């Protein structure tokens, strides 16, 4: 499902920072300053985790059994499963994005049929 | 003094504006980009001739090419450093007039419109944007 694997391979760049932040943090020749700023790193990144989940919710529900955010960046990327796709579908879901985001440069939402 | 980035500026139409959320939708709409399944924003305008065809794309107001270059989605595109953070793009060229590195004044010709990936119908056009510091403004206001 080219859905699904972007899902699957978002939390797997996802998984390879957790760890190699933690990495940092139980390690001996980090400092306890290099040790903070990885978890402070740790922090900010389940704070964009939780953003993106609001806006895959708000997102799912105006139609769209599925959706999948990626907030990281300052483009920000949408997936969503959609078979039917249109300049009007891409405004009411890029228009919501900006009600929940300034800060914001670009937004690329994909309909991906299923 | 912003020089709109076209020799002939008659003829030369904008066919896509900057993206502006708080605006009418359907100019929102207008103001989409687009390839295969995926939609973006406008992050600048398009020009270009009724009935498409080739055209010359002078510089806005002028200073050091920062860019020139093929890019396999984006066609060819120069940048254009200047003054205190600003910046201005010419992309989706057919062509390209001069190489990073070269000093150019203002309308001074660069290469001539072309097509890229977010060409829709039969272009062809050429992107247009203005950055402060690498942020995107719209660049009717400056025109």
């Amino acid at each position: 499902d080219l859905f699904t694997t972007y899902r699957l391979d978002l939390e797997d760049a996802r998984s390879k920072e957790r760890e190699e932040l933690n990495a940092i943090v139980s390690s001996d020749d980090a400092t306890a300053k290099e040790k903070s700023e990885a978890y402070d790193k740790m922090t900010a990144l389940s704070e964009v985790e939780g953003t993106e989940k609001q806006l895959e919710t708000l997102i799912k529900t105006q139609g769209y059994e599925d959706a999948l955010v990626n907030a990281e960046g300052d483009k920000i990327n949408i997936t969503v499963k959609s078979d039917k796709h249109s300049k009007s579908k891409a405004t009411a879901i890029i228009d919501l994005v900006a009600k929940e985001i300034k800060t914001m440069k670009d937004v690329a939402v994909t309909f991906e049929p299923s | 003094n912003v020089a709109m980035p076209v020799v002939d500026s008659e003829n030369v139409s904008v066919v896509k504006k900057f993206y502006e959320t708080d605006a009418a939708k359907e100019e929102k709409e207008a103001a989409l980009v687009t390839y295969n399944n995926t939609y973006s924003l406008s992050k600048g305008i398009d020009l270009a001739e009724k009935d498409g065809k080739d055209f010359d794309v002078s510089a806005s107001l002028s200073g050091t090419v920062v860019k020139a270059e093929k890019d396999p989605v984006l066609g060819y595109v120069v940048e254009v450093e200047h003054a205190d953070g600003l910046s201005t793009v010419y992309q989706s060229l057919s062509e390209v007039s001069v190489e990073q590195g070269d000093k150019v004044k203002q309308n001074q010709v660069i290469g001539k419109s072309g097509k890229n990936l977010y060409s829709e119908d039969s272009g062809n056009h050429v992107h247009f944007e203005i950055r402060k510091d690498g942020v995107a403004m719209n660049p009717l206001n400056f025109m």
